[PDB]
């Protein structure tokens, strides 16, 4: 019976988006056993929840499933692909080849990117660290790609820095959610002297509350060599900047001593200024 | 300083015969629900489990035929092998079944002409290197591209000249790699980076005193290393910080003795095996390069590890691929 | 810099009490922050029992801080935060609530109080004031001799514990934390 019981769980999934799409994160509820007549698909506001019990069954059958699909064992229609693929990756979006079944489905016309773009935010809010979620990211957003950047991009690039923030705060110094951000101004925003700029300050107060993350430090360290590079009347404050970050840093390590982040991040912003 | 503290009651002693007798039980007990876990890197997995019981010479005990069988039936008509049955061909799975098949010299089972082509083909006109066929750069693929074709005999199938300038192209002014052009350095990007260099013969571009610093800076108080400022010590670290020390020459400034008991300290007295931390769960991931990174240090009942491949110096002698390292 | 626990407490000779807490999981799983505040409140009451009178400590957990205080009177506190939050900040918070505890609650209300008898509202509004340090009022009359550089610190919480004593044995014999929290612990006790 467990091939009607799981079978029904990629259809509450899927019925879960579409009857709330503003879904914030996605969580695991502890849950030893089933209950009567009861999904283990439960939503409470814009969170949703899957009990512990039936992952156990629901993920292998869904990665097989996928995998007969890859070998040509078992057809799927593209509306039955994008459903297993989707519950697949929100257990599991390391899942590298599920993935690029919805490239194909991307890239076939099939599946709109911006159902990958929001797929892959959900799974960061479980996993944050996922390095293959931000590969196949970057992926989504060249294709969305085909002077200053258009509306729609810059729609784009500060969607990608709340991401990239939040999936910071989850897991402390992410590297992989850092590089990502940085990937973000080089590709899309192309190094914009404004962007840069508002990074530099809306990142100001987080920095000073995670003072143990040089990934969030080296940000900041990026966002000053490439202004730098920009310049190659608001250019004019490139030794006032430096003064400001070696100030703001002074101002960290002496209200919080100890930390090898703080200064490792000064150490880095005197190389920037002997070397003008 | 956030680090841990070495318990008294900690393992101060090599367990090899238990670290053994894990590897060979390891997936022995039939889960569905963690075989699909980690299926998608399946491939690396048996290379870890594989590479460590020949590191302890306990590689007798692994199920040669089946696994030969299982790599076989991962080629793709690309000519790239992914991590296993089913799943799309990468540059990664491509490495480490090329490394199972050089620990068993059984390099034939596969097409090596159509993995050159593979690998080949994922270069672009800056020197990167793709992961695969959807354009992911990364200074990982860098060094499994050169790390494949080194092994294969093949590192002139591709541009060599131009690889190179796109991973010191990488290179931060700390001394330090990350994975992409503008990157924070990373211990382990570094030692693909290094691993890259050392292969093509271009480590005179290194600043060995800059960059053994930076590495150096990874040691903490309990003697463990990690991967970059204020993280916790790991196991894997050790390794990664410990090859790329002794690729450039610098080794020999690292604290042997405390870093020895860090990694012995992460041992698991009833079951065996590595973990990251003392006291966390083991897997053979840890397992493998816990044991490698005894094995730079000098633990005598473990075989010579080259810090490039990852791989029983013996093994790489036997294919004539050893690089050259900073004297 | 985060503050995660903040809780005034009470050591009788036969048990401690609880008697009022204030917590902030808003940084945890949505689905967990539930399990995650019982342990709190487990930690905070398990730190006063293996703690004396009149001596501070601070037990130290990965990625977790819980600094307890408790006075020369069985009255205690304890706060939990993380490894970037300064201790002396900590103690500074502790002071002056347990300052404006007494001022509220009488001296026999604590031995027999609980958490639905005791009235204090302004344990939320500290724990969200003292969020950011650079935000704290500087009383200098407080931190200028608090320190005595004799407050006893833990790697873990084990440390607390006898020889014999095994910390599995407490939580699921505990009578704050739940079943599906004991249960959460089963699947922590696999080293997550
Ligand atoms: C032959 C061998 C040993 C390896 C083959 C070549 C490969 C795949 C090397 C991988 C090593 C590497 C580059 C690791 C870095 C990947 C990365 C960015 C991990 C995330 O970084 P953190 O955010 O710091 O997470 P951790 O602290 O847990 O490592």
């Amino acid at each position: 019976e467990v091939a009607v019981l799981v079978q029904r769980v990629v259809k509450d999934i899927t019925n879960a988006f579409r009857r709330n799409p503003h879904i914030d994160e996605i969580g695991l509820i502890p849950c030893p056993e089933a209950r009567y007549n009861r999904s283990p698909i439960v939503l409470v506001e814009n969170k949703l929840g899957v009990e512990s019990w039936c992952v156990k069954f629901l993920l292998p059958y869904v990665h097989n499933k996928l995998l007969l699909y890859r070998t040509r064992k078992q057809w799927l229609n593209r509306d039955e692909l994008i459903d297993v693929t989707c519950t697949l990756l929100l257990l599991n979006p390391d899942f590298t080849t599920a993935w690029n079944v919805r490239k194909e489905l991307i890239l076939s016309g099939t599946l709109n990117p911006i159902k990958d773009l929001h797929l892959g935010k959900l799974a960061l809010t479980k996993f944050p660290k996922s390095p293959e979620t931000w590969i196949h990211r970057r992926w989504v957003l060249q294709q969305l790609i085909q002077t200053i950047p258009t509306e729609r991009a810059q729609r784009l690039i500060q969607e990608e820095m709340e991401v990239c923030g939040e999936a910071a705060g989850r897991y402390p110094s992410n590297y992989n959610a850092w590089s990502h951000r940085i990937w973000v101004l080089q590709h899309l925003a192309k190094l914009d002297v404004k962007i840069l700029l508002d990074e530099l300050s809306s990142t100001k107060h987080w920095a000073s509350m995670h003072v143990s993350d040089h990934s969030g430090f080296h940000y900041r360290q990026f966002l000053l060599k490439s202004l730098i590079s920009q310049t190659v009347e608001p250019r004019i404050n490139l030794p006032h900047l430096l003064e400001e970050e070696v100030e703001f840093s002074t101002d960290l390590i002496d209200s919080y001593p100890g930390h090898e982040t703080l200064w490792c991040h000064r150490r880095h912003i005197f190389y920037l200024q002997h070397h003008l | 300083q956030k680090d841990v503290i070495i318990k008294s009651d900690a393992p101060d002693t090599l367990l090899l015969e238990k670290h053994a007798d894990y590897i060979a039980s390891y997936g022995s007990k039939k889960d569905d629900y963690e075989y699909c876990m980690s299926e998608y890197l399946r491939m690396s997995g048996i290379y870890w489990g594989l590479t460590v019981m020949d590191l302890m010479g306990q590689l007798h005990r692994m199920n040669r035929e089946e696994i030969l069988a299982f790599i076989k039936s991962c080629q793709h008509e690309c000519g790239g092998i992914s991590a296993s049955i089913g799943h799309d061909p990468h540059l990664l799975y491509t490495l480490s079944a090329v490394q199972i098949l050089t620990l068993y010299d059984s390099i034939n089972v596969i097409d090596v002409n159509k993995v050159v082509e593979y690998v080949k083909g994922l270069q672009k006109e800056d020197g990167s290197f793709a992961g695969d066929i959807w354009g992911e750069i990364d200074t990982r693929f860098s060094f499994c591209a050169v790390a494949t074709l080194a092994l294969l005999g093949k590192l002139d199938a591709i541009n060599v000249e131009k690889a190179i300038e796109f991973v010191l192209s990488c290179m931060n002014f700390d001394g330090g790699f990350g994975c992409r052009p503008g990157s924070e350095s990373h211990a382990g990007q570094i030692y693909c980076c290094t691993g890259f260099l050392a292969i093509t013969s271009q480590l005179h571009q290194v600043n060995s005193d800059l960059l053994g610093w930076w590495l150096c800076e990874r040691q903490l108080p309990s003697g463990g290393l990690n991967g970059r400022p204020e993280k916790l010590p790991d196991v894997c670290y050790s390794w990664w910080v410990l090859a790329s020390l002794k690729i450039i020459g610098r080794l020999h400034w690292i604290d042997r003795e405390k870093l020895r008991n860090f990694i012995l300290a992460c041992q698991d007295e009833e079951t065996g095996g590595f973990a990251d931390r003392p006291g966390d769960m083991v897997d053979p991931f840890h397992t493998l390069f816990g044991i490698a990174g005894l094995s730079l240090l000098g633990e005598e009942q473990i075989k010579p590890v080259n810090p490039v491949f990852c791989m029983p110096e013996e093994v790489l002698q036997r294919v004539n691929v050893q690089p050259e390292l900073v004297s | 810099m985060k503050l995660y626990s903040l809780s005034v407490l009470y050591k009788g000779e036969a048990k401690v009490v609880l008697l009022k807490a204030a917590y902030d999981v808003s940084s945890f799983s949505f689905f967990q922050r539930s399990s995650v505040q019982e342990f709190m409140t487990f930690t905070s009451q398990l730190i006063v029992e293996r703690s004396s009178k009149g001596t501070r400590a601070s037990v130290k957990e990965q990625d977790y801080l819980c600094h307890v205080y408790v006075r020369n009177d069985s009255l205690a506190g304890v706060v939990i935060a993380d490894n970037e939050y300064p201790s002396r900040v900590a103690f500074t918070l502790l002071e002056k609530v347990l300052d404006e505890f007494s001022k509220q609650v009488d001296r026999i209300d604590w031995p027999v109080g609980s958490p639905a008898t005791i009235h204090y509202p302004a344990l939320d509004g500290h724990l969200s004031r003292y969020q950011n340090p650079r935000e704290a009022d500087p009383m200098t009359k407080v931190q200028a001799e608090l320190d005595e550089t004799k407050i006893i610190l833990h790697n873990t919480m084990e440390s607390l514990l006898e020889r014999g004593e095994k910390l599995d044995d407490l939580v699921s014999k505990s009578e704050v934390l739940g079943t599906q929290s004991k249960a959460f612990y089963k699947t922590a006790r696999k080293q997550n």
